[PDB]
RNA sequence: AUAUACCGCCAUCUUCAGCAAACCCUGAUGAAGGCUACAAAGUAAGCGCAAGUACCCACGUAAAGACGUUAGGUCAAGGUGUAGCCC
């Protein structure tokens, strides 16, 4: 815990 | 207690598919057969060699759609025909799709001397049948 | 381009909404976005024979955020 | 052969042995912990050793407004491609190791100090961003069980305030520590106390409590003495936001009876107004720093009375031997009055 | 040549903010009371120890007679009195500049 | 950024009641909810 | 702008008067003891938090102060209707078999709710579970009998404070009215005194109610012309 | 080599009916506890039982049978962590 823990939309039809 | 096919009891937090909800017991009362063929009727021949056909289509699509298969693939059998039906993510582009259908259904043609098909069905994410 | 019966202006109205939503979130985004005079104009005239005068009133900051002229017939209605 | 090769899935299952009697009991201790990677995660489909090209799946489909052709990396340009993809690995897991250290409560090991954040927002749209929550106890509880012997389940006290008057403190029990922390200032934000602050820093008065066999006196100090109080007292004042206070803790020193000994003894403090009112006179504060002026801090909103407040030659108030010690220079003690870091 | 503009600047709000530049400091030591004098100095033969003390861990703070802001951070704004090293965590070295810059 | 791929509505939805439906099923195929 | 002048009109207008809702005509400390709201349980019963309210012991019977009871009767009628009148929900809660069918009924024709039955763990400490997560609960909670079938507290009782309800609550000689908001000292065995409870609480919520519409009515025809 | 690192498949109680997330309340907010139907603080998703299905019935027999217990059995089904061998 005081080391750290880190584990770490739009659409479109025919999309570019 | 029996083990076999059983995804056991968590917290609630599991997502479980329809199908890996049923134990074997449920097989033909609730949950079908993953591969149709004649192998296995009475009379009928040849069951060892659809058997390992199989379990290879099953490991060869597994890596050839990494990361793609949304649940267990259903083989089909008529005649000489061999159909693939699988359920897929909507996560690579579709043009990495159609060159998967059609590197895979030459290469498994040319393997196993059949005309090969592949049917793809694409659901925007797993389709969750409880929280175990 | 012409007025029409309520039933009619209201489906245009959730067109216009919709086409307002493809200007908003194309996929030139990242260059700055091109809001044609007409567009905007039009998109506007459609909201208020519609009904829907809050969504116009909010638009008319487009128009000088943009720098684009408002047609005469949008400031009458 | 190819046939008894299994999924990643299963592989991982096997080896991490997160299932087991090893893992029922904690039976296996794991200074040396075997942790799951998942090896699919920089790989890109159609990327092999020997480099090809394939159109479609890892390179374009159409280059020039053509359609590529199947075209094998040179060796020199693959072997880049294999140091590119070796670097990528160790900056994946030197980003990993970058983690934020987290500062420590009032020992290296303890959870005692450390702040848990505010409390979870409400179902009803409810926030309490406002709230801190501090770690006062976590303790490790045993439960012999029937059938499954000695459990171990995690019993959790915390405090929470909101630095403005408003604080509370809960228990919380789980089998795991995380549950116990939500459950603790979850509960905690539904039973806050308001303690009335003296100019919005100290006490109103001397406050001298037992709760149990936990003894708390509490010594109201001007602005600038900070809190030299025990470390949990100091973490319960910083949530209620009393800047100034001196506190002796004597007798047990259990922690939770210390919480809710303090907490009663801070709600139960006669404010200066209540002082007026009760007795119908002026509360007027002598300070030395202003010399002899009188300052009216509370007058009576009834009426005043006109009979003085009677002058005891003597008053009968116990005292404690502690303070008059000190007061005539026969308290000896190494450990009073050192110089500490600004609490 | 102008310490009291780095008190003034963008990246000295941004560090500190408006609390004091020894707020966050803490103390590495063994036991709950800590030694009585702080460490005799930070800085030894131009080398930094592991955790500088908030003066020397920020080399753009000056001690000096004409930056009134960073000094006023050392005295009690109540009793104007000057912090012991101990309670902000300064070394004797940064200390005695800070009493001398003070006076 | 490029929008990613949205999947088109489900063609029955463009399918009439009175349409002849041995066109949509003419061999033996696999159930398609996108055509079913 | 209109916000203001409307809670002012309607909601603080009538915390301005001492007796908005004339409660007091509707009882009186003869019509109290016409239904023998001043007999008590025997000495040996009496709670020491109800010696303020009781007149004394006639032969080893605790006889109820009416006036008094009269006064809080006052204050708890009061209550009710400035409650019902700001439209908040009053639930009326008895364990009495006797007048759990009276109960209900006064509860339906007033408009508000009763709770009768078996009251379950955490219907007020655990309401959002229980019912959901937008449940709304009772505004004002009016004990006709405070004291459960094993002739202890109410559960409610407590209940209702940690979820900061005011409670009103008739408390006989044998009773602990100290967390009931309005508590009124009188009888709640005799069939007479619970019924006339019933009348004066229905009506003061009838009245409180009506009082409401005409008030509303008359600020819209004002404020359109 | 290690089943006392494990997956996998199982024995055992089980010829059981309980396990329990998330909340709530009691004990002064102690380890702990939470039921009374003329009811007095419990509500509970989920799993199991149950139901359903198989066999000749709604019966019976199968099947099913949670959590946990015995570091139970299996590294020699296969796979596999750690350690060891590589003329
Ligand atoms: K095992
Ligand atoms: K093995
Ligand atoms: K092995
Ligand atoms: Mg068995
Ligand atoms: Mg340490
Ligand atoms: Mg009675
Ligand atoms: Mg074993
Ligand atoms: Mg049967
Ligand atoms: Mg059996
Ligand atoms: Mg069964
Ligand atoms: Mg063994
Ligand atoms: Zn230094």
């Amino acid at each position: 815990y005081l080391s750290g823990e880190e584990v770490e939309e739009y659409e479109c039809y025919a999309p570019d | 207690k029996n083990r076999a096919a059983r995804v056991r009891v968590s917290k609630g937090d599991k997502p479980v598919t329809y199908e890996e909800a049923h134990a074997p017991h449920y097989i033909a009362h609730r949950k079908g057969w993953l591969s149709l063929h004649t192998g296995n009727l009475d009379g009928e021949d040849h069951a060892a060699e659809r058997t390992v056909e199989d379990v290879f289509l099953r490991k060869f699509m597994w890596g050839t759609f990494p990361g793609c298969l949304a649940d267990q693939l259903v083989l089909k059998r008529r005649g000489n025909q061999l159909e693939i039906c699988a359920v897929v993510l909507r996560q690579l582009s579709p043009h990495k799709y159609y060159f998967l259908v059609g590197y895979s259904e030459t290469l498994l043609s040319y393997f196993y001397k059949c005309p090969v098909r592949l049917h793809l069905q694409t659901v925007p994410s797993k389709v969750v049948y409880k929280y175990l | 381009r012409d007025k029409h019966p309520p039933e009619l202006q209201v489906a245009f109205a959730d067109c216009a909404a919709d086409i307002k939503s493809a200007y908003e979130s194309q996929p030139i985004r990242q260059t700055a976005q091109d809001w044609p005079a007409t567009s905007l104009n039009c998109i506007a005239i459609l909201f208020l024979r519609a009904g829907r005068t809050q969504e116009a009133w909010k638009m008319l900051g487009l128009f000088r955020k943009h720098n684009k002229i408002p047609r005469s017939e949008l400031l009458n209605e | 052969s190819f046939f008894t090769k299994l999924t990643a899935d299963e592989l991982w299952k096997g080896a991490l042995a997160e299932t087991g009697a090893g893992a029922k009991k904690g039976r296996g201790k794991r200074t040396k912990k075997k942790k799951r990677k998942d090896l699919n995660r920089g790989q890109i489909i159609g990327e092999g050793r020997y480099g090809f090209l394939w159109p479609g799946l890892n390179v374009p489909l159409m280059k020039n407004g053509a359609v590529q052709t199947i075209a094998q990396r040179s060796k020199e340009e693959q072997e880049k491609v294999e140091a590119d993809m070796i670097q990528q690995r160790e900056e994946w897991d030197r980003k990993k190791k970058m983690k934020v250290k987290r500062e420590r409560g009032w020992s290296g090991n303890s959870w005692g100090g450390i702040s848990l954040g505010p409390p979870d927002p409400g179902p009803c749209g409810e926030t309490y961003e406002d709230f801190d929550t501090r770690i006062l106890e976590v303790r490790n509880v045993f439960t012999m069980t029937a059938k499954e012997g000695r459990k171990k389940s995690i019993r959790v006290l915390v405090a929470v305030g909101n630095g403005k008057g408003a604080a509370g403190f809960s228990i919380g029990k789980a089998t795991d520590r995380m549950d116990a922390f939500r459950k603790a200032k979850n509960r905690a934000v539904h039973h806050l106390h308001y303690i009335e602050r003296y100019e919005d820093h100290t006490i109103f008065h001397d406050i001298s409590l037992r709760f149990k066999r936990t003894h708390i006196k509490m010594k109201k100090q001007p602005k600038g003495y900070g809190l030299r109080c025990h470390r949990a007292i100091i973490t319960i004042c910083r949530l209620i936001g009393i800047k100034d206070m001196y506190a002796k803790v004597s007798g047990s020193i259990n922690m939770l009876s210390l919480t809710q000994g303090l907490f009663r003894g801070l709600s139960r403090q006669e404010t200066h107004q209540q002082l007026a009112d009760k007795k119908g006179l002026h509360v007027v504060e002598i300070r030395e720093e202003c010399g002899p002026l009188p300052i009216v801090v509370a007058s009576p909103r009834g009426p005043l009375r006109k009979d003085p407040e009677p002058e005891d030659e003597v008053p009968d108030v116990k005292l404690d031997w502690e303070d008059v010690k000190t007061a005539q220079g026969m308290k000896r003690s190494v450990w009073s009055n050192l110089k500490r870091a600004a609490t | 040549d102008e310490p009291w503009k780095y008190l003034e600047s963008e990246e000295y709000q941004e560090r500190y903010g408006s609390r004091p530049v020894w707020a966050d400091y803490r103390r590495n030591h063994k036991g709950g009371v800590p030694p009585q004098r702080t460490r005799k100095t930070c800085i030894r033969r131009n080398k930094v120890v592991g955790n500088p003390c908030p003066i020397c861990r920020d080399h753009k703070l000056h001690v000096d007679f004409r930056n009134v802001k960073l000094l006023e951070q050392f005295v009690c704004a109540h009793t104007g009195i000057i912090f012991y090293a101990p309670y902000t965590g300064v070394c004797v070295k940064q200390h005695k500049r800070l009493t001398q810059a003070i006076q | 950024r490029p929008p990613r791929r949205k999947a088109l509505p489900p063609r029955t939805e463009k399918m009439a009641v009175d349409q002849d439906w041995p066109s949509v099923y003419p061999v033996a195929a696999p159930f398609k909810p996108s055509a079913v | 702008e209109d916000s203001t002048d409307f809670n002012d009109k309607i909601l603080n207008e009538p915390l301005k008067h001492s007796d908005f809702f004339n409660v007091k005509e509707l009882f009186s400390v003869r019509s109290l003891f016409d239904a023998r709201v001043h007999l008590g349980h025997k000495a040996g019963c009496r709670h020491r938090f109800m010696e303020p309210y009781i007149f004394g012991s006639r032969l080893d019977h605790d006889i109820i102060d009416l006036e008094q009871t009269a006064t809080h009767l006052q204050l708890a009628l009061n209550f009710t209707a400035h409650m019902a009148y700001r439209k908040g929900i009053i639930l009326f809660i008895s364990r009495n078999r006797q007048f759990s069918y009276l109960i209900e009924n006064m509860a339906r024709d007033c408009g508000e709710y009763a709770h009768t039955r078996y009251f379950r763990g955490g219907m007020l400490t655990n309401a959002r579970l229980l019912f959901g997560p937008t449940v709304r609960l009772p505004d004002l909670i009016i004990f006709l009998h405070t004291l459960n079938n094993i002739f202890e507290p109410h559960v409610a009782v407590r209940d209702a404070a940690k979820m900061n309800i005011p409670t009103v609550g008739i408390v006989d000689t044998n009773c602990n009215p100290c967390l009931i908001t309005y508590p009124v000292p009188g009888n709640d065995d005799s069939p007479l005194a619970v019924h006339l409870y019933c009348r004066l609480f229905q009506t003061a919520i009838t009245r409180a109610k009506e009082k409401r519409q005409q008030v509303e009515a008359l600020y819209r025809l004002q404020g359109q012309k």
